[PDB]
This record gives C-alpha cells, structure tokens and sequence, in this order.
C-alpha cells in the first residue's frame, strides 16, 4: 500500500495482499510470494508452447487439490 | 526495447506481415490506375517545379521517395523488369504485390 | 531467510515427510533443532492458508488470461 | 582562521580546498571504496567484472584483473588516483599482486580511519606501520626458500607458482593444460626475461582446451605470390632492408635529361639495382626471406623466380622473434654473406587455424621464443585469457629471475601479521596500536580471501591466527574443501618478489596516502 | 554452527540475473528462424542499409545489442560461423537456455562456481554422447555430402532453389581441396561473385575465373 | 555425421538426465538442468514447424528411450519419424562445437558479478 | 531478479528503491551521521551548536540540547529521522538523555555495521543485542540505590543531580547557584509532578547569576 | 558460543565508547581512561567513573556524579530499541516526493 507502483501487474498484487489482509489480517507476505512463484512457474510453461488458459486450468485445478489436502491434514484447537 | 535493450523499434509477426503488405499494396495502387489501353499517365512534381509525365511504372516508382523496405522491393523489381525486358514494369509490380496480399491472407490462416 | 541452504533442507524435509508420514515437518527457521512444527507450537490458521492458495490462484488465473495492454502512455503531467 | 571559511575568499571561481577532516575524509572514503570495488575478484573463487565503457566505441571487458579494472574506470578522487598508479606501477614491476596490494592499502587505510577517529596524530601511526614494514619484510624474507638450483625442484616450484597465479582467473577451468603451457613457454625463453619473445594469438572459436603452445613458431603474414609454400631444411635470411622501390638516401638526387631514351635507360638502371641487391641476398644460399618492411613486385618476382619463399611485412617484433627462435642475424646489407648468421628450421609450411593462414616453422634452431594460441568462444573471453597468460608468463619469469619463493594461501599474510604482532605487544605507546591496525590489515588479506569462496572467514582466520602463533608457518588456506592445510604439500606458492612488492608498495602508497591534511583542487579545465 | 554466510550483498546476485534475462532475451527474439520451418528477420541500419537473414551470427552481429551478455553471445554466435559455420542460431539458442536454467538454479541456492564445473561435467557427457551417435563417413560418399547440403540451405530462402544450389555446393568444395590428404578447407579458393539481375535459378559455377573489370578494347571481347 | 530434426539435442536430454540421475548431490539438479536446456531446440522446432511443443517433444524421448537414437521431428510429415528417411544429416563437428562454445560463453557468464561503467 | 534493477522498473517517476547492501548503507552513514552530529556535545566539557534557521526570520539558537538540535535540522534520511524521533521521545518521558541515547544507537548502529562486514546476518546481531539487553538491564537494576527515606540523604541526591544535569549544560558556569534553584523549584512542588507549574520569566539584562527563584 | 557471542561483545563496545566520547570531548586520553575504568569494573569496583575536574577515574559516590535510574533505563532501553528497528530494514522504498 505504501509502494508507489505504476505497473497495472503490481497494482493487481497490492490488490491481492490487500485482499488476503481483509478476508483474514493474515498471510499478506505468503500471497504475494506464492503468486509470484506461480507466474515465475507459468512462464517457462508458456516457453515450452503451452496455452495460457491451459496453465490457468492446470493451477486451478492442482489448488483444488492443495485446497482439500488442506482440510484433509488440517488440525483443530 | 525492454528484455532486448536493442536502440531501435521491433515489429514481429502479423503485425509485420501486415505492414509488408501495406506497403506493398500502396506501391501497386501508385501504378495500378496506368494499365493497358485505357491507362492514364502521371505528372510527378520534384519538389522544384521539375515536372516530369510518364505512364512508365518503372521511372514512375523510380521518380518516388520510398522508405518503406517492402516498397523499395518493388521498385527495384520495376528498375529489374526495365533492365532485363524493356515491358512489363507495371504488370510485375502489380502481380508481385497482389501475390503478397494473398499469400500473406493464408498465412493469416495459419499456413 | 534463515540462512540455510533451501534446496537441501527443502528437499530433506520432503524426504522426511514422504517416509514418515507427517505434514508438521517443515524449516526449524529459528534453529531449535527439531523439523516438527506440532511440537515448535508453530500454527497457522487453515482458512489462512486456503485464503492464501486460493487468492493467489483466481489472481493468477486473471494474470495469465491477459494477453494485450494499451496505457494511456502519453507520460502526461 | 581557515583557507575556505575565511571572510574573503582566496581562490579563483572553481577551485576549493578540503582541510584536515575533510580532506581525510574525502581520502579515506575514495582508497576504501577503490578497495571494496577491486576485491571480490581475489582468490580462487574470484569473480569478474564488466567493463561497459561509455566512449563512441563501448568496449567490454571481463575481467579478474585489478590493474585493468582499476586503470579502465573514471576516477576523480585523488586518493583513488594513488591507488590506480600504485596498481599499474605493480603491474609494470611484477605480473601478480595488483589487486592484493590495492587491498591492501585499503585496508591500511580503513583501519587509519578507525585510528584517527581514536585521537591518533597521523604521524605515530605512519611511524608504527614503517616498524611494521621492516618487521614483516623481516618475517616474509626469513620465511622465504629457493631452489633453483635443483632442477627437478625448481620445475616443481614453477609449476605450483603458475598454478597459484591461474587459479583466480578463468583459466582455472583447464588450469593444469594452461599451466605446462605457460611453464614450457617460460623455459622455451632459456633465462631470458623477454616477453616480447613470447607472442600470443588470439584465434576466436573454438575451446579453451584447444590452445596449446607451438612447438616451432607461427607467424601471421603472407607468403609472395609465385613462391614456393612449402619449404623442408629451410636457411632463413631475415632482413630490414628496403626492397620497396629502394631510392639512394642522396635527397637532392633527381634525374634530369633531354630525351625519354635516357629516362628509360634510368628506370632499367633503377631495375638492375635492385635485381644486383636479390642476387646479394641469393648469394647467402636461401630458401626463406622475411623482411621487416615491404617486398614490391619486381624482387617478388626475382625471388619467386629462385625458388625463395619471401615473406614481407613482418614487424620489428616479428623479425626479432624470428632471430630468436631460428638463430638468424636482422641484416640490411649482404655485401659480407660470410658475417650474416642464417636462421635454420626442419621446416615451413602454411597451417590454418579457425579461418585463417599462418606460417609454420618448426623444428626451429633455438627456439629462444614463443607462439601460443589461445581459442575462446568469445573475444571477451580471449582478452581474459591472454590477460591471465601475461600475469603467468610475468610471474614466471619473475621467478626463474629470482628463484625465491614464499607459501601462499594467505600463510605469508599471516605470518607477516604475526611478525607485526610480536612487535607490536613489546611497543610501548600509541605506536603499538598502530601496529595493531597493520596485523589487522595483512590478517584482513586472507580473510577476504576466504569471504570470496563463501567460507566462515573469522573461524579459518582464526585457526590459521592460532596456528602461526603456535609455530606452524606453513600453515594456510585449502581451498577446495575449505579447511587449513599445509602450503608446502598441497603446492600453493608465490614469487617472493611479487609478495615483498605487494608489502612495500601497499604500506608505501598508505603512508603517502596518509600524511595528508590537505587537498587544494584548481578550477577544473573542463 | 546455526547460521552460514549471510551474503551482505545482493548486486552480485542482480548482475547475474540482469545477464541471465538479457541472454534469455537475445535467444527467445531468434528463436524464430530456426528450422526449415523458421522464417527470416528484417534489419533497417541506422544509416537505411537493409538486411533481410536466417542466419543467428548475422542477425545479431546486425542489431547492435547493447548489452553485455547479449554482446557475449552476439560474438559467440561469431565464434561458431568462424569454427563449424553452421549452428550460429543454435548455439545462442542453447546458451541462453542454460543461462535461463542457472536461473532457478541460483535460485535453489547453488553457487555459480558449482553450476560452471557441473555443466562442464555434462559438457564432458554430451560430447561422448554425441561421439558416440555419430557415424563415420568417407569424403566419396557424395550422397552424404549432397544430404548434408540441402540439410544446410531447407533453413534459408534459397531452399526452392536447393535442387541447384546443393550440386553446386558440393562441386566447389570438391574442386578446391584433394580429397584423399585435405585436413580442412579454405573457402578464400572459392569466389563468390553476387550480380544483379536475373533469379536465383540462374547462379553458376565457373570452374574458371570471373572478373568484374571491365575490357578496354572496343571489339575485341572475344 | 549426425542426424538432424533435433534427434542429437533430445538424445542429450535424454542421456544426461539419466546421468544427473546418477550423480547424486547438487551437481545432479544442475545437469538436470543442462538436459532441460538442451531439450529446448526440439521444443523449438516444433513450435516453429506448426506443432504441439509438449507433445511432439514427450513423443521425441519416449521414442528415443525406446532406442530409435536417430528419430526427429518431420516437417513434412508433421510429427515424429526416423529423420534419415527425409534426409536430414548434418556435421557432428556442428553440434559439438555448438554444446562446447555454449557452455564455455555460459561458464563466463557465470563467473561475473558486477559491472562498471568505466 | 530486483524491483528497481529489473528489465521493467514498476514505480512512478520520482521513485526508488534501495536493495539490501544499498539500503543498509544509506541507514548505517545516515544514523552515523546523525550521532556524529549530536556528539562533542555530551559531557561536562562538551560545546554548544548553533541553529541558524534559514527561514524569512532566520531564527538563532545556541544548544548544547540533542533533543532540540535534533528537532531543529532539515533530515531527509529515513534512519536518521527514526533516530531524531526517538530524541524526541526520550525528550518527552524525561528531560535528559537524548544526546546519550542518539549516540548510543549511532554507535551501536556503527558496531551493527562492522559486524554485518564480517558476513553476520542482523538476526543474529539482534538476537545477541536482546540477550545483551537483558543483561545490561538486570546489571543496571543490581547497580541502582535508593535513598528516598532518608530524607537529607534524599536532598542530596536531589542536589548532586541537578548539579550533573546542569554540569553539560551553559549553567555550569553558575553550576551550584542554579543547582539550588533547581531544587527548591522541585521541592516547592510537594511531591506533584506539574512541570507546568513551574513559571520561567525569562527577563534580558543582568548577569546569569542575578538569576533567582 | 556462537556470533551472538561477537554481536554481544560489540553491544558492550558501544557502552564502552559512551564515556569514551564523555572523556574525548574534554581532551583527556580517552583510551587510557576508558581502560582503566573497564579493569577497575572487572575487577569489582561498580563505584569507579570519570573524574572530569582533573581528568582522572574517581569513586562517582565520593564526588557526587548521580543520575536518575529513570534516564539512564530509557536511554539504554530506547538506543537498543531504535538500533533493532533500524537493522531489521533491507530495502527502502521511497515514493515521488510532493
Ligand atoms: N516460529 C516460526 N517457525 C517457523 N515458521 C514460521 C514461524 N513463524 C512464522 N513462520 C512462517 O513464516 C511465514 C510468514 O509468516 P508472517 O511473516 O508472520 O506473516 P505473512 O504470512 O503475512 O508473511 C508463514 O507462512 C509461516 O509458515
Ligand atoms: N490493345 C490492347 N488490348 C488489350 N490489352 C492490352 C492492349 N495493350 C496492352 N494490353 C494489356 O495491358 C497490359 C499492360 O500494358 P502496358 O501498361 O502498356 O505495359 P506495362 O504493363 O509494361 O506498363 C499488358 O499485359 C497487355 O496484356
Ligand atoms: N589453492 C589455493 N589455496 C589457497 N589460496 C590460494 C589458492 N590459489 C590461490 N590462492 C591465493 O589466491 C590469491 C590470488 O590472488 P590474485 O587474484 O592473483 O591477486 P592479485 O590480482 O593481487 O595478484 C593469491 O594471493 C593466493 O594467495
Ligand atoms: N527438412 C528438415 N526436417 C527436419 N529438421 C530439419 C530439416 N532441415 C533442418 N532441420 C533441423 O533444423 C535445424 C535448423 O537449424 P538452423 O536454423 O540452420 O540452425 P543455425 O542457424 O544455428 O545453423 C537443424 O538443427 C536441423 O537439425
Ligand atoms: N563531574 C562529572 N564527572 C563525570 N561525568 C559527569 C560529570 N558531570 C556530568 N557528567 C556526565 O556528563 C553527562 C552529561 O550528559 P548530557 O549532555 O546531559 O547528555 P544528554 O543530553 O544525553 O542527557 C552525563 O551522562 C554524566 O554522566
Ligand atoms: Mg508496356
Ligand atoms: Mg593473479
Ligand atoms: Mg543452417
Ligand atoms: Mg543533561
């Protein structure tokens, strides 16, 4: 929020800490960071001739994924 | 620009294509208007008030100031048909550049 | 961010969670020794994390399905 | 009152003067940053730098070496300018230590600053480092050895200094090949120091590992036009002399007649002069002629005509490397073929390499000089690698010089500290703290050695501290496994002359660097 | 022990990645004309003089690149055209593939130092590798000689033309060099002569020779 | 000779992962890694030719694993075939001096870690 | 990569961003900078400042005060600013001490310097500067004494105290004539802590010593 | 053990060279002042402090050279506090000044 970004895809990260900030107060750094790694991943993806939206179905599909093993490892206090 | 840091402009693929194309096009259309019978010829005006009539599509290509790399093909494709025949410097150009309007419409089909 | 090597804790810890089954096992950030977070008392919340998969996700999904951009890019005052 | 902060301002529009705290300040900051830049490309694991020059041609270069690093870079501060000439007067003197010794100085420097900031005269603390100077001139010199006179030794004793000065540069990567060039390129010279004797070419394409070091010799010139291009047990004459349309030295000489027929009769004298001057040359009994300066058609002909490969336009630097390595004597007049020595080789032929021709002679007489041919998949990488050669070759003659040598690995550091130290707890006064903050300096040597591989620089200082204080002077640094070791077996040695001009020079341009108080700068031209 | 080196230092790390993409970027924009299914790039000199090539050393040496590791690999692609001439686009393809791959590496926490030596070792194994697919061949073999040829011009705009151009390029090596001693070939033996006019179809070996200047008598051309 | 249709590259991946494999340690990610890179020009030539990347070059190593060495991707065709059948040979001097002046120019690089402006 | 050496910078015209080494660098030489400056100040022998203003009043000030010379600066340093609010503070809890407490972080920043070029992470550095906290706290508590019930035995802690505050200060000229002073002030108080209480008449002529309570 | 150990020996060179600096501003041999008052701390004596009048170490009990336990706390505490805040930072992102 304090960074002074002209670059619509840096607007788009504030955006997402911003988000996890408000849905939780927590976790504002891993979002960031994760996203990030995420694209970083996509792009050699794209590199090998893959289609974008292909990828997107791919990461949505495998958070999915990480989603229920979440639940399924998860712990109660 | 960025990743490339290269000190000048980049075009790259249809939009490329496309501005071959053009300028090819726009060298024909020039010419196209002195063919046959029925053609009409050209003044040119040098900038001076030399003026120069002519329906010769290779001193008429010739005479012009072209920057674009595609056009300059085209008229050293009329300079080429003047030197090695005498006629057909018109025909060539416009065929040369119909040739690249339909070629570059397949490979916009993905030919 | 601890100063350890991350591919080869990374890759130890994944070893060691794979055999003995055990998603505490993580990066002892703070060096106590032990790898088991159960035991460190380190806990996140599991909304926490699936907000942060989740989030980081759908944005990423918004990223990759964007192919064209066109700034005012005037560079006005 | 002061120079600057005065009521009236003495000094003409541009000019300043920086006084006492400022001046050291400005000193202390320029030499330190100097230093931080020049390291990290020490040791080992040194790394390289760019240099991205601005001019209208932006030449690159990529290099380890901190005399080039330092002479290629836009300097303005004065004691900067200190720091560069004492790295290229080191280069100048000896092939190794130029980024050691800006270090060095730095280091000096850094810890004079922590000095004066204790309220030290800058005086007693130049008077405890020349104490510390001798006492580690002292150390260095008693801890050297020589074996030059054992022949095997000695060649044990240039490899191991050749492969110490490879070893931080991108040669390391074939440093052994490298090092029996560069070892057999010094011992082809026969105790001579010149290295102008040693030609490098630089050949693109290719990998590292395919250079070598000719046997004979190559040369980069052409052979005449209907010669012979292959010539066996060839007898060379190589010559200075004209050749080339040669004109009597009388000046005012013109030819002035009344009839063309006299012209003609001139030309066809002018004709007979130089074919009588071919056939002086014919009557040493040749099949190779080089020439420093330019053969035209005519005696190109005549020596095609004898069956004599006439090689032409070789330099001043090519005929002196060919009198070297075939024995032949750089004649301009062949009116006594009795005194000119010929030059003798098995044979020339033309060889390629990557794309081009080149003189081969081998089986050569002497053999008292070098071709090497270095091949690199960039240029950038071909001036590195010539670079590094030179720092070898330099070295090695250096050393076969003067046969003394000193362990590395930072043990001469160490143990040159120790010396400073044991001085240093017997002085009594702020002369001891001085000598204080020398040992800290030379001990600040091999642990930027060590920070460089990404090791724990205080604990291995540490142990190699402890282990010169016990009495284990060869202690230093291994750095393959990152431990100590013992220099003497794991064969990490240095030019004596190149660590003892390191010393001085570093002490020597800090001293200087630190008496004084004062920078008066003038209105700068520009 | 706990902790190791803290690395107080990040611009080695920035320079080294700033390489890295520059690399990756000089590799990906030829990436293009690669295969006899890639196509041609135009340069437009800053004085206009045009250049439209396949060839990797050409096209780089052509766009003055401004950075470092992009010149690096600019006169690589120049080293390759003087030992193999051929392989200019894929040897900058691959360096900046293993530039792009030192990216996650140094990512993971390895030392450059470590990378270089490593890839020297699959250097090492590559060589073998490749020495051991090869098979071995003789200089009479002109139906190799042909195949390598037109494997050679399918990458380039003259590949229509390859039935023609093929012969010819095996024709001039092999009249320039005694095939039972040759150890290697200069190609300063073979002249190149471009003149204007007329297609590609009508290129020529001249076992002769050929002159550009002109003849001064009016009536003797013959 | 070798043959050409980015058989010798997708070969190289292919053997030099199976000996990261064996190279236990750190030195295995990185050769790893030289095989990923070197499995870049089959990857391109798909591409360009007008194919599926991914699966045009999965189908190169599963038919290289198989044992077909000489196998590469046919533009005429379309898909993966034996390359000597369309002819395709090129010099073995190409592609070695092409990996070895690769990998000299990129050990350089990495030995780099800053930069003036001099 | 980096967010200011990437191959796209991501901010607007003006801004910046300083990396890890740069922004250690910036903090360590603004800090020192900051304690450099308040320094020469501290101690029974340390000299006065002057505040120059150089506003349309151009206002003049002669301090020996850290608080006050740190207050009266233009900082454009991050660090430095940290530290002149931390001046302030202490200015605000009690009266003395801010030119010990801006020196003692400017050194320990100094020191943190040093230690990070021996390749130490500041996490580490940290950890031992808490442990080292702990124990100059508990040292500290151990060493201190109270006289509070004896009560001339209270009158002179309170007159040797005032006689150290204004030791540094312009008053030691007067040192015990202003000591008294001091303390009657705060003994007319009767144990209220109303600073506010106090009325200072600041009249100009005569002596320093025609001062009076 | 360990490098907390070494930034434990610089937060104790930092306390040294408040009274280091106590000492340099009246022109007194710091040093020696200093080490003498470090060995005299060594040694037990928790009374010995600079004796500024003739620039000598005296006992503070003696001479009357008290401060409140109040400031001397906050000092230590705050200096500590703004050192931790100020190294815990690795970048600064400044934005376009107004
Ligand atoms: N004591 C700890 N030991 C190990 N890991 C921790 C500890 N505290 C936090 N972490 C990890 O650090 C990550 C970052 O947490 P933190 O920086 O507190 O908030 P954010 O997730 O918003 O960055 C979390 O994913 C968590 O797993
Ligand atoms: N009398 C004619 N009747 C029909 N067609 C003609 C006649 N004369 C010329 N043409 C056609 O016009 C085309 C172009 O002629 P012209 O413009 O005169 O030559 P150019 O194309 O070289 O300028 C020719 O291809 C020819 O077929
Ligand atoms: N195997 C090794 N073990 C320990 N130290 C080494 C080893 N090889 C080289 N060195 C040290 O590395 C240093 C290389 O320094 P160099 O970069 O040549 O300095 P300069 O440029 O000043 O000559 C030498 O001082 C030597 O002491
Ligand atoms: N007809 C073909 N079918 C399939 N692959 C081919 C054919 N012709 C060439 N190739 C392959 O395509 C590649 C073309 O590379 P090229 O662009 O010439 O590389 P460079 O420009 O680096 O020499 C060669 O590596 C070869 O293996
Ligand atoms: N007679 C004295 N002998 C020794 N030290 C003294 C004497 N008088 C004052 N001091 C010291 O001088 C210092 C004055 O500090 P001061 O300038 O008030 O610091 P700050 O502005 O941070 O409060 C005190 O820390 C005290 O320890
Ligand atoms: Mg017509
Ligand atoms: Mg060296
Ligand atoms: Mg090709
Ligand atoms: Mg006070």
């Amino acid at each position: 929020s304090m960074m002074d970004v002209d670059h619509q895809i840096a607007k788009l990260m504030v955006e997402l800490s911003k988000s996890q900030d408000d849905e939780i107060g927590d976790g504002t750094t891993g979002v960031v960071v994760l996203a990030g790694a995420l694209l970083e991943e996509a792009e050699q993806l794209l590199d090998r001739g893959i289609h974008p939206i292909r990828i997107a179905d791919g990461y949505e599909q495998a958070a999915r994924v990480a989603i229920e093993h979440l639940d399924k490892i998860s712990d109660s206090v | 620009e960025g990743p490339l840091s290269v000190f000048g402009d980049r075009s790259t693929g249809e939009t490329i294509r496309s501005q071959n194309v053009m300028a090819a096009a726009s060298i024909a259309n020039i010419v196209k208007s002195s063919l046959g019978p029925v053609g009409l010829d050209k003044m040119l005006v040098d900038d001076i008030g030399d003026v120069t009539i002519t329906n010769d599509g290779a001193t008429i290509l010739k005479l012009l100031e072209v920057e674009h790399p595609a056009a300059k093909v085209l008229c050293e494709l009329a300079d080429l048909q003047d030197k090695e025949v005498g006629d057909g410097t018109t025909s060539v150009v416009i065929i040369a550049a119909e040739l690249l309007k339909n070629a570059d419409e397949l490979v916009k089909q993905k030919i | 961010n601890s100063g350890m090597n991350p591919i080869q804790t990374m890759t130890e810890v994944r070893a060691r969670q794979v055999k003995e089954m055990n998603p505490a096992l993580g990066i002892d950030c703070l060096h106590k020794g032990t790898n088991d977070m159960k035991q460190q008392h380190v806990i996140e919340t599991l909304i926490g994390k699936k907000q942060q998969i989740s989030l980081a996700t759908q944005m990423v999904r918004m990223i990759l399905k964007i192919d064209d951009i066109r700034k005012p890019g005037e560079s006005e005052e | 009152a002061s120079l600057s902060l005065a009521p009236v301002n003495i000094f003409k529009a541009g000019a300043d003067e920086e006084r006492a705290e400022t001046a050291r300040l400005t000193s202390f900051i320029g030499a330190i940053a100097i230093g931080d830049l020049v390291k990290s490309t020490l040791g080992p694991k040194g790394m390289d730098k760019i240099l991205l020059s601005s001019g209208r041609d932006a030449s690159l270069m990529v290099t380890n070496d901190g005399a080039t690093i330092l002479k290629n870079i836009g300097v303005d501060n004065p004691a900067a300018k200190v720091l560069v000439d004492m790295s290229r007067v080191q280069d100048d003197e000896v092939g190794d230590g130029t980024t050691s010794v800006t270090v060095l100085a730095a280091e000096l420097l850094r810890e004079a600053e922590s000095l004066i900031a204790k309220k030290i005269h800058p005086q007693t603390i130049i008077a405890g480092w020349r104490e510390a100077t001798k006492a580690a001139r002292e150390a260095l010199l008693s801890s050297a050895v020589d074996h030059g006179s054992d022949e095997v030794k000695f060649r044990q004793d240039l490899m191991n200094i050749a492969g110490t000065t490879l070893s931080s540069k991108l040669l390391t990567h074939h440093k052994d090949h490298f090092t029996k060039l560069a070892v057999e390129a010094v011992l082809r010279l026969k105790g001579s120091g010149n290295l102008e004797a040693i030609h490098i070419i630089k050949k693109l394409g290719g990998s590292l590992a395919d250079s070598y070091l000719d046997e004979g010799f190559l040369l980069d010139k052409k052979i005449g036009v209907n010669q012979p291009k292959r010539i066996e047990n060839a007898k060379i004459l190589i010559a200075n002399t004209g050749m080339d349309t040669d004109k009597i030295k009388i000046f005012g000489s013109r030819v002035r007649v009344d009839s063309t027929a006299k012209v003609a009769e001139i030309e066809h004298a002018e004709k007979e002069k130089m074919k009588e001057k071919v056939e002086r040359i014919l009557k040493h009994g040749i099949n190779c002629f080089i020439n420093r300066q330019l053969i035209y058609n005519y005696p190109e002909q005549l020596f095609g005509a004898a069956g004599v490969m006439a090689i032409e336009h070789a330099d001043f630097a090519g005929v002196e490397r060919l009198a070297l390595v075939t024995g032949g004597e750089i004649a301009s007049t062949f009116d006594h073929p009795e005194l000119v020595k010929l030059g003798s080789c098995k044979l020339i032929e033309e060889v390629m390499i990557g794309e081009d021709k080149l003189i081969h002679f081998s089986g050569v007489a002497l053999g008292e000089a070098c071709t090497i041919v270095l091949r690199g998949a960039t240029q950038q990488i071909l001036d590195e690698a010539e670079r590094s050669l030179h720092d070898a070759l330099c070295v090695l003659a250096q050393t076969v010089k003067d046969s003394r040598t000193v362990y590395g690995g930072g043990c001469s550091e160490m143990l040159m500290a120790h010396a400073v130290t044991q001085l240093a707890n017997r002085t009594p006064g702020k002369e001891a703290v001085a000598m204080e903050s020398y040992a800290k300096a030379l001990r600040m040597l091999p642990t930027i050695i060590a920070d460089n591989a990404g090791y724990d620089s205080a604990d291995l200082v540490a142990q190699l501290r402890a282990a010169h204080s016990e009495g284990n002077t060869t202690a230093g640094l291994d750095m393959r496994e990152g431990t100590i070791g013992d220099m003497a077996i794991l064969g990490i040695t240095e030019s004596f002359q190149v660590k003892r001009q390191v010393l001085l020079s570093a002490a020597e341009a800090a001293e200087v660097i630190l008496r004084v108080d004062n920078i008066i700068k003038a209105a700068p031209r520009k | 022990r706990g902790k190791g080196a803290y690395q107080d230092r990040d611009k080695p790390a920035q320079i080294r990645f700033s390489n890295i993409s520059a690399a990756k970027a000089v590799a990906d924009a030829i990436r293009t004309s690669l295969g006899p299914k890639g196509m041609d790039k135009m340069i437009q000199d800053g004085k206009g003089d045009v250049t439209i090539t396949n060839d990797g050393a050409t096209i780089l040496k052509q766009m003055q690149v401004l950075h470092p590791a992009a010149r690096m690999l600019v006169e690589l692609s120049k080293a390759q055209d003087i030992e193999a001439g051929d392989g200019t686009t894929s040897v900058v393809i691959i360096a900046g593939s293993l530039l792009d791959s030192c990216t996650k590496l140094l990512q993971k926490g390895i030392h450059p130092t470590i990378i270089s030596e490593s890839f020297q070792k699959a250097l090492e194994k590559g060589i073998e590798i490749l020495t051991d697919m090869s098979r071995p061949v003789e200089l009479s073999d002109r139906e190799t000689l042909l195949n390598s040829a037109t494997t050679s011009l399918n990458s380039k705009v003259v590949s229509q033309y390859s039935s023609l151009l093929s012969p010819m390029s095996v024709n001039a090596v092999m009249k320039v060099i005694d095939p039972a001693t040759a150890t290697s070939v200069d190609l300063r033996d073979i002249k190149i002569v471009k003149k204007l006019g007329g297609t590609i179809d009508d290129c020529e070996l001249v076992e002769g020779l050929v002159l550009t200047q002109k003849v001064s008598n009016s009536g003797i051309t013959r | 000779l070798i043959a050409g249709g980015g058989a010798p590259e997708i070969e190289l991946a292919l053997r030099l992962t199976e000996y990261s494999r064996t190279l236990s340690g750190m030195e295995s990610y990185c050769v790893r890694a030289f095989a990923d890179a070197m499995e870049v020009i089959p990857s391109t030539l798909a591409e360009n030719a007008g194919l599926n990347p991914i699966s045009t070059v999965t189908e190169l190593r599963n038919r290289h694993a198989q044992g077909e060495k000489t196998a590469g991707i046919n533009v005429r065709k379309g898909g993966i075939s034996n390359i000597l059948e369309e002819l395709v040979v090129q010099p073995l001097l190409v592609s070695v001096s092409a990996l070895t002046l690769a990998t000299e120019t990129v050990r350089s690089i990495l030995k780099i870690d800053d930069v003036v402006n001099t």
